[PDB]
């Protein structure tokens, strides 16, 4: 999930799948395929 | 009559990282305020004393961190969208007292190279494209502006009374 400036950290799993819902975009950023 | 603070704000950036401000504010037609300076040092003066040192010291911060928030969204959709370098952008925000006493009418315009881009409506505390041109780089910024409080309703909280009480503070 996004927060405010929250997508300048680097991606992760854990923070951003995991320990919150993620878009298929954001679960992208994370497996740079 | 209208009695009015509006703010100006011209940022040159050469890339994503590096970025020059030029801006200023009016109260009516009296210059006010002036900023400019590269992005890590950029000075912020109010022309006349109209705040005293503490509460000025307060505007002042706020200012700064309003900077780096601004760069930092920058540096977020060239990341995610890649925007072409060098580029400028223009803001140009304020509010408008009418004298007959109805609700402050405020405005907060983007440009991009001269040209309309977004702008802020304060109705419902979102963003909209002024360009009919298409592209992931507009979707993407007004998704972003759309999406978090701080973009929408503390922008308008700056606008409508933030603004709003520095007018009546110091014009009268
Ligand atoms: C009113 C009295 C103030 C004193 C007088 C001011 C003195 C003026 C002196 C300098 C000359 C002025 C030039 C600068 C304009 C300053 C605007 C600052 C507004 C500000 O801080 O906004 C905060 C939100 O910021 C954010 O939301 C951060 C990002 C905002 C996005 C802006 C749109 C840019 C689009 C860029 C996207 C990418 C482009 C792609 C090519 C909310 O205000 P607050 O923090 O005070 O809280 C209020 C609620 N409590
Ligand atoms: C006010 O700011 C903008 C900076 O983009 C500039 O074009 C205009 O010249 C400025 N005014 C003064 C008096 O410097
Ligand atoms: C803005 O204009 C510059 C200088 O003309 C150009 O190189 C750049 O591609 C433009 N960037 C935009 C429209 O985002
Ligand atoms: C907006 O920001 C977050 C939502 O993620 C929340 O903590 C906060 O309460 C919201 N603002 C208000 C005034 O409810
Ligand atoms: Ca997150
Ligand atoms: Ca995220
Ligand atoms: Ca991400
Ligand atoms: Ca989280
Ligand atoms: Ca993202
Ligand atoms: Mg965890
Ligand atoms: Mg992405």
């Amino acid at each position: 999930a996004n927060s405010f400036l929250e997508e300048l950290r680097h991606s992760s799993l854990e923070r951003e799948c995991i320990e919150e819902i993620c878009d298929f975009e954001e679960a992208k950023e994370i497996f740079q395929n | 009559g209208l009695q009015r603070l509006h703010m100006l704000q011209i940022s040159y950036f050469r890339d994503p990282y590096h970025v020059w401000y030029q801006g200023n504010a009016s109260l009516g037609g009296h210059l006010t305020h002036v900023l400019e300076g590269p992005d890590t040092n950029t000075t912020i003066i109010q022309l006349q004393p109209l705040q005293e040192p503490e509460s000025w010291a307060r505007t002042q911060s706020g200012l700064q961190s309003y900077l780096l928030q601004f760069h930092g969204l920058v540096r977020l959709v060239h990341q995610e969208r890649t925007l072409a370098f060098p580029l400028t952008i223009r803001c140009f925000l304020g509010c408008e007292l009418p004298p007959e006493g109805s609700r402050a009418h405020v405005f907060f315009e983007v440009a991009v190279n001269g040209s309309s881009f977004v702008s802020f409506r304060p109705e419902r505390a979102l963003w909209q494209a002024d360009t009919q041109v298409t592209s992931g780089v507009v979707t993407f910024t007004l998704q972003q502006l759309n999406a978090y409080n701080r973009t929408r309703y503390e922008l308008r909280e700056f606008l409508e009374d933030t603004c709003v009480q520095y007018v009546q503070k110091h014009i009268s």
